[PDB]
RNA sequence: UACGGUGCUGAAGCAACAAAUGCCCUGCUUCCAGGAAAAGCCUCUAAGCAUCAGGUAACAUCAAAUCGUACCCCAAACCGA
RNA sequence: CGAAGGUGUGCUGUGAGGCAUGCUGGAGGUAUCAGAAGUGCGAAUGCUGACAUAAGUAACGAUAAAGCGGGUGAAAAGCCCGCUCGCCGGAAGACCAAGGGUUCCUGUCCAACGUUAAUCGGGGCAGGGUGAGUCGACCCCUAAGGCGAGGCCGAAAGGCGUAGUCGAUGGGAAACAGGUUAAUAUUCCUGUACUUGGUGUUACUGCGAAGGGGGGACGGAGAAGGCUAUGUUGGCCGGGCG
RNA sequence: UAAGGUGAUAUGAACCGUUAUAACCGGCGAUUUCCGAAUGGGGAAACCCAGUGUGUUUCGACACACUAUCAUUAACUGAAUCCAUAGGUUAAUGAGGCGAACCGGGGGAACUGAAACAUCUAAGUACCCCGAGGAAAAGAAAUCAACCGAGAUUCCCCCAGUAGCGGCGAGCGAACGGGGAGCAGCCCAGAGCCUGAAUCAGUGUGUGUGUUAGUGGAAGCGUCUGGAAAGGCGCGCGAUACAGGGUGACAGCCCCGUACACAAAAAUGCACAUGCUGUGAGCUCGAUGAGUAGGGCGGGACACGUGGUAUCCUGUCUGAAUAUGGGGGGACCAUCCUCCAAGGCUAAAUACUCCUGACUGACCGAUAGUGAACCAGUACCGUGAGGGAAAGGCGAAAAGAAC
């Protein structure tokens, strides 16, 4: 049982990319940016409540931040957690 | 306690537009005002495809120091200095010369 | 808004907070896409939430 | 030719890392000194 | 640590002076000894690492008094 | 046919011989220089509990989180400026 | 109506120097007589920066090796495609650990970086990319060793060490084949599996550990025999008739 | 406090706000991830893994609190062993770590000087360690003095480079006494009377005065040069304000300020005033700090190196008298003088500046001044401790050069 408030905080964004699109189309799997602390179960819960859609399974991974250079000064982008969430057969997501 | 404000008509004490007049357009945190029609510069605006800008020699209003302008008193027909005083529990500006309140 | 929200119960407050959170979430969802063309909204919502939280704390043991 | 530095992360940490430094008085002193100096990287710890 | 429990005698530093006055640092340890002292009131032996001077003091005063003093000082025995 | 590829389709698919330093082998034979530990695992009971829990029996269901996963790796990416 | 500074000129003093003035410069300077000194540089194999010399000289980092056609382009010995040639093949191939930490893939740019050119790049910029119950870590267990309640010892700091607790390089449950991405895969998909936990069950009925026992649990060398990986030949199947 | 705002490189976007919950500034609150004394256990810091309890559940799980060690006190429990004690489990209170210098204590060099070198010097310095405070330490005569007297400690100037010490070398170097800064004295070794009597600490209240935002705050125009006037030349005015900074060149009167006069809902420092809690004052009688003082042996400190060496401290072995007594007066004795050790407390004058504010400089002005005017303890170097740079200036205004 995850708290409503917690759930709302978990899910950061949808992730747009070719791969993501492919996943959505073929495998019925949505690619989300989620909180770095968000566990799989929590993510699933969030998905179910907040998008109103049955979840088969969630795979997560941590994306490491790229090191960049703004002019002369070096600086690193933040790490962030990506989640492939596979929706059950016949579940169409808006 | 700022003697010149957004909608005041001012007269210029110094510079190329000295003697001229104009309504303050806006006042900057740096201690400079931009007055309508006074200090003009012919900026060469570089075109950009986005934002629908054609780009040309645009004549715009550059800033001027607040110290360089003065609040004009319509009655005297001259530039004046501004003082502050409390009328009915509320601070108000007044012309030093003639002692009348700014309204 | 704090003076208005101060005249409320705990339960009432909680619901409001929840609503605010939901709104924020929605905004975030929109923001990520090209839907939200009113960025200040997000800023507002967070502030509101914070205020609500503060109020709650004041009520419960202060 | 086998050169002197032959890196190993665990070894480095055990040797020089924060916890090791903390463990002893001299280590602590070193840390303090570093702090005083204004070092950004107080220890070898990543 | 070589410390008489009754008297508080620690080691103190000093010199060996030779015949040619060659100072070299040395210590002066106290004449410590662990000794079981019979405590007549409690009816048990209390072991104390004590100097010969400490022993003498005890003899003079009474072990009980010494014990009390120690207690006051916050010292286990 | 975006000359990158994509979609459909698809025969036979056996036998003999040779064969490891790999496996049986944590084996066997032998030698003296005489060859880790602890848990998992199996088992025995004590205090206990006593007709409850616990144990094994299948069956149902739920569970398995977290972090790593790119790329180089006898090297142009590591140690040698 | 042009300060200091810079740079010429003229005059002047026995000298250190001084005065005047053209150009440059664009805002400070300072008589006099006193006062105080970070008060004068050619040398210290002085210190810092700049710039020479050798000199457009040596070298351009394995003597595995190139040639041509087409493409793109401002431009092609070097990039892409093609056909030849050559080199490695117990490696100069493939997969990992360690270590690195985005170098991966795509688009784009060629100032600098690349010992030449560069359209190319491990270079610049932007975007994308790392999916696990069963692989590894974590986790349970311990070795060498470390820390170590009390404790023993020590001017202080601290040393040693019991109970314990950490410590892999060792012991401990479980997944395979195929397909797929520009870039991940025993992680995605397809098929077919396995594991050990709870919870609930009906069925039964001695369970229970910080303890006992077993097991785990182990050397070198040698010898075979049985195997498979793998390879060869034949058969088969498809294509071929130079 | 406000008419302007949403920190900076750094614009833009989307917005808020204008007479008062925009923004800004100050008081008191709230929130305050993880690591770090780090404290539930562990650990390769910013990570891994728990236990217990209280609530919830859509019954998959959640949440949030507590759980270090030591010291001390209390409660319960509890061996060998009868009672006990050790031990054990809880509970409460405190501690822990960091920090410039200064301060007290525990340890403690060498280079060097002596033209070598060993006593000696350097020096109780550097350094290490423990502890404390805004200061610390010391402190209320068993002190000096000299037959006159002084009257706790600390600090400054003299005394004096004197007297001394000293391989009588190199060097070290007082005191008495005088002038100043500041000055304060108290309690326990114990019981009688009287009973709340001075003082101190914590803690409320009241007053005064700071501090932490602030408010008002004088008086100038014309003309010439010029890109621009604050400059020149005219004629004015303010000044308890001609400190300083800015403004298109040098401004008392353009701006910000300055002198001067005012200001605090709230928090808080310091003075007195006062309430409450603890603390006991004055009087009489006494009592008057023993392994101590001294001594021997060994060291150390005293300017004083064992010397003819007083005095202090003590590792070691001894060991009085106890006011009819004892200490000291620089070997020692006698006389006299002077003080009362072996229990404590104590403000001031003194030391220092990581830090805050204000002001000043015959201090520097980018190879100077901090290492660092600049995103510097950074880049870079090093396994690590550690080392450690370079680099300021367009213009008045970006008007930063459309085509």
């Amino acid at each position: 049982m995850i708290r409503e408030e917690r759930l709302l905080k978990v899910l950061r964004a949808p992730h747009v990319s070719e791969k993501a699109s492919t996943a959505m189309e073929k495998s019925n799997t949505i690619v989300l940016k989620v909180a770095k602390d968000a566990t799989k179960a929590e993510i699933k819960a969030a998905v179910q409540k907040l998008f109103e859609v049955e979840v088969e399974v969630v795979n997560t991974l941590v994306v490491k931040g790229k090191v960049k250079r703004h002019g002369q000064r070096i600086g690193r982008r933040s790490d962030w957690k990506k989640a492939y969430v596979t929706l059950k057969e016949g579940q169409n997501l808006d | 306690a700022a003697k010149i404000r957004r909608d005041d008509e001012v007269i210029v004490l110094t510079g190329k537009d000295k003697g001229k007049r104009g309504k303050v357009k806006n006042v900057l945190s740096s201690g400079k005002v931009i007055v309508e029609g006074i200090n003009l510069v012919k900026k060469h605006q570089k075109p950009v495809p986005a934002l629908n800008q054609p780009g040309g020699i645009v004549e715009k209003e550059a800033a001027i120091q607040v110290s360089n302008v003065a609040i004009f008193n319509a009655a005297t027909g001259k530039a004046d200095r501004v003082g502050f005083r409390f009328e009915d529990g509320k601070k108000v500006r007044f012309f030093k010369s003639n002692s009348e309140t700014i309204k | 808004k704090a003076k208005e929200l101060r005249e409320k119960s705990v339960e009432e407050l909680n619901t409001e907070l929840l609503n605010l959170l939901r709104e924020q979430f929605n905004l975030r969802m929109q923001a990520a896409s090209g839907q939200l063309q009113q960025s200040h909204l997000l800023k507002q919502v967070r502030r509101d939430v914070a205020r609500v939280k503060t109020l709650l704390n004041e009520k419960a043991g202060a | 030719m086998k050169r002197t530095f032959q890196p190993s992360v665990l070894k480095r940490n055990r040797s020089h890392g924060f916890r090791a430094r903390m463990a002893t008085k001299n280590g602590r002193q070193v840390l303090a000194r570093r702090r005083a100096k204004g070092r950004a990287r107080l220890t070898v710890s990543k | 640590s070589r410390v008489c429990q009754v008297t508080g005698k620690r080691p103190v530093t000093g010199n060996n002076r030779s015949h040619a006055l060659n100072a070299t640092k040395r210590r002066f340890l106290p004449n410590l000894h662990s000794h079981r002292f019979w405590v007549e009131s409690e009816k048990r032996f209390v072991t104390l690492r004590v100097s010969a001077k400490g022993m003498r003091v005890i003899d003079k005063k009474g072990i009980d008094t010494v014990l009390a003093e120690l207690r006051a000082r916050g010292e286990k025995y």
